[PDB]
RNA sequence: GGCCCAUUCGGGUCUUGUAAUUGGAAUGAGUACAAUGUAAAUACCUUAACGAGGAACAAUUGGAGGGCAAGUCUGGUGCCAG
């Protein structure tokens, strides 16, 4: 029958995992006790996005909206446009599509319209410089996220184009048992519908914290001005620590609210980047879920990924339990032989997933 | 042109 | 209205196909022809 | 707490700022001969890692991850097995057990490249039952043979080409593309005869949930009043409403003279006015080329030989020729469609 | 009309019976000439080339 | 038995398909249709291309 | 020598480039991309005709031989120096003439 | 320039072989031929040489230890069934193709080769029988030459085709069977793409575990619980139950339970591990 | 004829006028039409002169 | 009517063509009775009977040209060109 789940927790992942495995699922008791029960508008919008890239999929939403039945179809893709509700940014919808795009019949060319940033969801630069590089390591050679128009909250008005030209049979087996060496720090400090001085003030604040480092700091200033600046003022900064030895990246990002000091935000994000680097062994806590899933759907071989103790949190545990419920795959953790650090090696056997939607 | 090559569909009974 | 859309779609599809076929022919002639001319010169050198 | 919040939890800004005033905690971070041998090194290297990692884990941990490795002697228990299997059990006939990948579970349209076997006497017909053997499974389906028409559309063919491949679409369990298969029309011994039984051979090219096969539908009309380029055509349509839908459509004669549907005539219903590039004759026939969708029949009849008592007399849906003979029906035939010798008188003009 | 229909069906039945006559009484099925020599698809050749 | 129940359903499905092969084709399936050959006003509903 | 001293070269079929070309039996339709196993270099080869294109499928072992053009043709694609003579160890001409079946 | 050409023949498409490094399963040897060509007499003769025990009645798979690291499973293909012909063709590592030398090639023999070629060609040996029915050595030689050359068209040129003269006490000549056992030993089996991607097993024994009272209170029509035993081949089978699996000629079922049992026919290179010929005690039959 | 089977070079037979239209005459084909057009243009050319 | 030469126009020569019907002869491969041969046996040599019209008792390989549809695709300065 249906593999059952409880609550809205990990809605996107469960829908994504079912699509990759092809196993029908049931998600019930979604916000049963709330004054407004059931799915939110952005969750129904996300389901519509899933159908636009798949064929043959059956999605049934209960009369009260508290239960969802999903019988996945084959991933197809193609060209489409998706209007993101203001409740969530484009990144909330672009993020799950990264799990499905490389394994599609036709190339993913999706135009996302709506707010392009938020405090809780992935930013444009997080996807471009933080997640897409991870995909490139797994064998997704050609993937791009083109920014046409930036839209800051609350009125949004942005436009971004996801293009994943690479279609692959399955991700390459990962083998990283070392702690990457950071060679330099880069980033993008952006602003929309405000003066250029704000962007230069954020970079100053981040440079204050990062100047003590022994590596180069080069933060770009992407000031958006004119018709392509959206409908609301906004600014933000994203800092990416790069390891050119093997092309690995650690990033932190945040946006500015009304009444906030641009200098303070630059200090915070640069200060959060160092915290992220402290907690990381091979990938960031924010890049970890994407890597683990790709290793699960790899070839039937033992891939190895090094992780820190700080990365093993509630989110890491719930992710693994959901994977086992769908894929029956167990992540095996072993200590590293070093005493300088307390890292562990996460070893996962791939299920032998293959892109069967693509014509040969 | 959207309906031409589709077999599934979200069945919203709310 | 339907006639207008079909004609415009067909013209767009034809233009894309002709560009695509030209590109694959031109790239093959340029890259493979370079290797062909290169090897032939070595044979002449021998 | 949850993965929907992409950003991870962070401590308060001032606490991190004090923590990262000093960065010393994180300052630590900052030949094979032939290409064939290079690849063979890579597979062997990956196989070695599997064995090393497996050796590390405990036997129970090994069995939990890798599963039962090949060479293992195992007992597998099944439930809800048909009683005919236990009763009509013959040890001579083998029992083959095959694991299924996730694609194999799904049912849908299979698009394949297929040809009639060179030693098979007769060509195959569309919507004519064929027993296929995809993967571990054998079943009977109704395939539709199609052609691309110079890579423009999926047009329905009537029969397989005599001596070449053609695209075939049939409904059944999905399989990974590039999976070969073979087809047979008959499996019962009673009907074997003396001919070769392997009817078709093919390779699966694509899997999908729908297909858009289409068939050429020509609308035929005749002229009844001609004026140089302009002509009035009849019998193409039944009412002036139908003509209005097709105004501006391309039409041509058997001679190849191209024209257009200009306007519908008020009297009589169904007649219309057309303009041709040249004057047409009364003996000409005007044809409008149009395309009509064709649907794959969803028929699935797995070959359950073992369940039967005989195990060699399994019979499913019969061929169209056999059905006609059983019901004593003549093969449908159209006198117009028959070909005849054509003798041409010498053409002279005034 | 019925008389013609019987003639057509009767003609078909005889042809099918004539095909069955080719089937050998013995159980063994022997490969026909096509399978044995396996000449495949060849052009048409003149008999003068035979000698 | 369950197997026998499936066979009865399949035998029903086979009987339907056998008739359809025998039955005359729909006017659209026939190539070179004419106004008399098909029903009146069919093309209004068919939505051809 | 084009194959590094050999008269023929083994290869792996990667893709059929001209599969989408509308004109049948075109020069482009007969082009398949092949990766030489000896050195991994990717090259382009001709198939004798589109009928033979059916036998060739992705990831199949193919033996290549030089393609000689006695004189210029109208539609030829100069640069293609190779033709496929065997696929999976069976001659394409034998398959094309229905004297053999491709073993998989 | 032979050196360049010779090195070319060594090159193939790189592929992954999933065969276990230790304790591999017995090779499945399918004895395929028309009715009455001598399938049963050949299996009995081979088993007696390999085991020194004669089996009066043969039914279903028979596993023997033919070498210190090699084990063989013999399966007789019902000559009258095409459905059985198909499903053995999908699993057989080696096929002993029986041909009646007196009669020649038959439809079933040619049908199996075409099925085998399209689903992945296994190792094929031709074994010609009924050669004692010939009266003249002149015509015997011509028939042997013709039969070999047609066989070389279906299977790569130079493929081995054996010759068996007559049957004595329901057995082929002892030396000839010795040579056949020899060429089976020197065989090298290459991977097949379909066999290396799916798990499969040939059932050695079949058992009904339904409680007899249940058959009585509800009747024979009740569905049955069965247990199937055999060696696993191909990719590893996942340990957890619920794995979907198809039984040829039956349908698709889910694995209710699975467990590993001690090997009934252990190879003796394993046991000694726990230039030297096989000990007579080591050769076993199951 | 290189790399072409004789089956490919098979004659495609010519269809004839419908019996319902047998009174009007012979169904012209492209070759027949070419004879009309050429003759007409030859006459119209001289008349213009 | 066939054939030969000739860029061009044309020129040179005569028993030729059948994608027609028909007759009786010959014999080899094969199917094979024997003897000889040899320690015995195979083989060789010798030798009765049967053994051809699709002589289906059914050798190949390669090359050069065509022609056909109510067919398909592409580009245009109608009916064309590819
Ligand atoms: N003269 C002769 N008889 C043989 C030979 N091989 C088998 N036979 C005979 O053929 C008959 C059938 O033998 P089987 O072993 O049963 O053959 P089979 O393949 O098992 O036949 P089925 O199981 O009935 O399908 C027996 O009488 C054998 O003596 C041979 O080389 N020469
Ligand atoms: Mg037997
Ligand atoms: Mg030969
Ligand atoms: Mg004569
Ligand atoms: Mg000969």
């Amino acid at each position: 029958k249906y593999t059952t789940f409880q609550g809205s927790q990990n809605f996107r992942l469960r829908i994504v995992l079912a699509t990759l495995s092809g196993k029908p699922i049931k998600i019930e008791k979604i916000r049963s006790g709330d004054l407004n029960p059931g799915l939110k508008d952005y969750e129904v919008s996300f389901l519509r996005l899933i159908e636009s890239v798949t064929n043959g999929s059956v999605i049934e939403i209960s009369y009260t909206g508290t239960t969802v039945i999903y019988r996945p179809g084959i991933i197809v893709g193609g060209a489409s446009t998706h209007i993101c509700p203001s409740s969530k940014p484009v990144g909330y919808f672009v993020e799950p599509m990264l799990y499905l795009a490389p394994f599609s019949k036709k190339k993913f060319s999706i135009l996302f319209k709506g707010i392009t940033a938020s405090h809780n969801d992935a930013g444009i630069e997080a996807i471009k410089w933080g997640l897409m590089p991870v995909m490139e390591k797994f064998g997704v050679r050609e993937c791009a996220l083109h920014t046409l128009k930036r839209g800051s909250p609350p009125l949004g008005g942005g436009e971004v184009h996801l293009v994943v030209d690479s279609l692959i049979a399955q991700p390459i087996t990962m083998h990283e048992i070392d702690r990457p060496i950071i060679s330099s720090i880069t980033g993008v400090a952006y602003s929309t519908r405000v003066s250029p001085s704000l962007v230069n003030r954020m970079i100053d604040g981040a440079k204050k914290v990062l100047k003590n480092l022994q590596c180069e700091v080069n933060i770009t200033a992407d000031v958006w001005r004119g018709e392509n600046s959206g409908k609301s003022p906004g600014w933000g900064i994203t800092l990416v620590a790069q390891s050119k030895q093997k092309g690995w990246s650690y990033f932190a990002e945040d946006i500015g609210d009304a009444g906030s000091i641009p200098e303070e935000l630059g200090e915070k994000v640069a200060c959060q980047l160092l915290e992220e680097i402290s907690k990381s062994a091979a990938v960031g806590r924010n890049q970890l879920p994407l890597a683990i899933v790709y290793m699960v759907i790899g070839k039937e071989d033992i891939g190895r990924l090094r992780i820190n103790k700080e990365q093993i949190d509630e989110r890491f545990i719930i992710l693994l339990r959901d994977i086992k419920k769908i894929f029956n795959t167990e992540v095996f953790l072993k200590p590293v032989d070093e005493a300088d650090n307390e890292d562990m090696i996460a070893t996962i056997k791939g299920i032998g997933f293959t892109n069967t939607s693509k014509k040969i | 042109k959207m309906m031409k090559n589709k077999r599934g569909g979200v069945i919203d009974k709310r | 209205f339907e006639a207008r859309q079909r004609i415009e779609e067909k013209n767009k599809e034809s233009s894309d196909y002709h560009a695509k076929m030209a590109h694959i022919v031109n790239t093959i002639n340029t890259e493979e022809g370079a290797e062909k001319n290169k090897y032939e010169r070595e044979r002449k050198l021998r | 707490v949850d993965l929907e919040k992409f950003v991870p939890y962070f401590d308060t800004f001032e606490k991190l700022a004090k923590k990262w005033k000093s960065v010393d905690a994180i300052k630590e971070r900052f030949e094979y001969d032939t290409w064939y041998e290079l690849q063979k090194a890579k597979i062997s290297k990956q196989l070695e890692i599997n064995n090393i990692e497996y050796q590390e884990m405990t036997p129970e941990q090994r069995q939990r991850i890798e599963g039962f490795k090949a060479g293992s002697y195992v007992r597998i228990v099944f439930e809800k097995v048909p009683m005919e299997f236990v009763k009509n059990f013959n040890p001579k006939f083998p029992i083959v057990m095959g694991g299924l990948l996730p694609t194999e579970i799904k049912f849908g349209i299979v698009k394949a490249r297929l040809r009639r076997h060179r030693w098979h006497k007769k060509i195959l017909k569309t919507n004519d039952p064929l027993v296929l053997s995809l993967g571990w499974r054998r079943f009977q389906t109704l395939p539709i043979y199609t052609t691309t028409d110079s890579r423009t559309r999926t047009r329905m063919l009537k029969y397989t080409p005599e001596h070449t491949y053609c695209n075939a679409a049939f409904y059944g369990p999905l399989c990974s593309p590039n999976t070969p298969f073979c087809g047979v029309q008959i499996v019962a011994n009673s009907d074997t005869g003396n001919g070769f039984r392997i009817a078709a051979t093919g390779i699966v090219e694509e899997i999908d949930v729908n297909i858009e096969i289409v068939k050429k539908l020509k609308l035929v009309g005749f002229p009844y009043k001609i004026f140089k380029n302009t002509a009035f055509i009849k019998d193409m349509f039944s009412s002036a409403m139908e003509v209005a839908r097709f105004e501006g459509a391309q039409i041509k004669t058997v001679s190849g003279i191209r024209g257009e549907i200009k306007r519908a005539l008020s009297k009589p219903e169904g007649h219309y006015r057309a303009a041709f590039e040249d004057k047409i004759l009364m003996s000409d026939i005007v044809i409008l080329r149009s395309w009509y969708p064709v649907r794959v029949k969803k028929f699935y009849n797995p070959v359950t030989s073992l369940l039967l008592k005989e195990k060699t007399e399994w019979k499913g849906l019969r061929l169209t020729g056999q059905i006609r003979a059983a019901m004593n029906l003549e093969t449908p035939s159209n006198p117009d469609s028959a070909y005849h010798k054509i003798e041409r008188v010498e053409r002279h003009f005034n | 009309k019925e008389a013609h229909k019987n003639a057509v069906i009767a003609a078909r039945e005889g042809k099918l019976a004539e095909l069955a006559e080719n089937v050998s009484g013995d159980g063994k099925r022997a490969i026909n000439y096509q399978i044995l020599k396996n000449k495949g698809l060849t052009p048409k050749r003149n008999k003068d080339n035979r000698n | 038995s369950s197997f026998e129940k499936q066979q009865i359903e399949i035998r029903k499905q086979i009987e339907q398909l056998e008739n359809e092969a025998v039955a005359e084709k729909k006017w659209s399936l026939k190539g070179e249709v004419k106004a008399k050959d098909r029903p009146e006003d069919a093309l209004l509903t068919e939505e051809l291309e | 020598s084009p194959f590094g001293g050999s008269s023929h070269a083994k290869g792996i079929v990667l893709e059929k480039l001209g599969i989408e070309s509308k004109q049948p039996n075109s020069a482009i339709r007969k082009c398949v991309r092949v990766q030489l196993i000896k050195n991994g270099k990717k090259v382009t080869a001709f198939v004798p005709n589109d009928g033979c294109l059916n036998f060739v499928d992705e990831n199949d072992e193919v033996l290549l031989a030089g393609f000689g053009r006695k004189g210029k043709a109208k539609g030829d694609i100069p640069g293609v120096r190779f033709k496929v003579v065997k696929v999976s160890g069976v001659s394409l001409l034998a398959l094309w003439k229905e004297k053999k079946e491709k073993p998989r | 320039q032979r050196s360049s050409d010779v090195n070319e023949r060594k090159l193939h498409v790189p592929m992954v072989d999933r065969t276990p490094e230790d304790d591999p399963p017995p090779f499945i040897v399918a004895v395929v031929g028309p009715p009455g060509t001598g399938k049963t007499t050949l299996i009995r003769s081979l088993v007696r040489r390999m085991t020194k025990s004669t089996l009066n009645d043969i039914q279903g798979p028979i596993t023997v230890v033919s070498g210190k690291h090699r084990r063989l499973t013999f399966l007789e293909c019902p000559a009258d069934d095409l459905n059985a012909m198909i499903d053995i063709a999908k699993i057989a590592d080696l096929v002993l193709l029986l041909i009646d030398g007196n009669f020649g090639f038959e439809m079933e023999t040619m049908e199996f080769l075409n099925i085998a070629q399209h689903h992945g060609m296994p190792r094929v040996l031709g074994v010609a029988t009924h050669l004692d029915l010939f009266k003249s050595q002149s015509t015997l030689r011509a028939s042997k030459k013709r039969l070999k050359h047609r066989f070389w068209t279906e299977v790569y040129q130079g493929a081995k085709l054996f010759y068996l003269s007559g049957v004595i006490n329901g057995r082929y000549p002892d030396r000839e069977i010795l040579n056949l056992s020899r060429f089976i030993s020197v065989m090298k089996f290459r991977p097949l793409k379909w066999r290396n991607e799916h798990p499969y097993m040939l059932a050695d024994r079949f058992t009904d575990l339904t409680h007899p009272e249940l058959i009585e209170t509800q009747g024979l029509q009740i569905d049955r619980k069965v247990a199937i035993y055999g060696y696993l081949h191909g990719t590893p089978l996942p340990s957890a139950p619920g794995t979907r699996v198809h039984i040829a000629g039956v349908g698709d079922f889910s694995v209710a339970q699975i467990e590993k049992l001690p090997d009934p026919c252990p190879t003796p290179f394993y046991q000694q591990k726990l230039r030297k010929r096989l000990d007579d005690k080591d050769k076993l039959i199951y | 004829a290189k790399l072409v089977h004789d089956v490919q070079k098979k004659q495609h037979r010519e269809r004839s006028q419908l019996t319902s239209r047998s009174r009007y005459g012979f169904l012209e084909k492209h070759k027949d039409y070419v004879k009309r057009a050429q003759d007409f243009h030859r006459k119209q050319s001289t008349l213009k002169v």
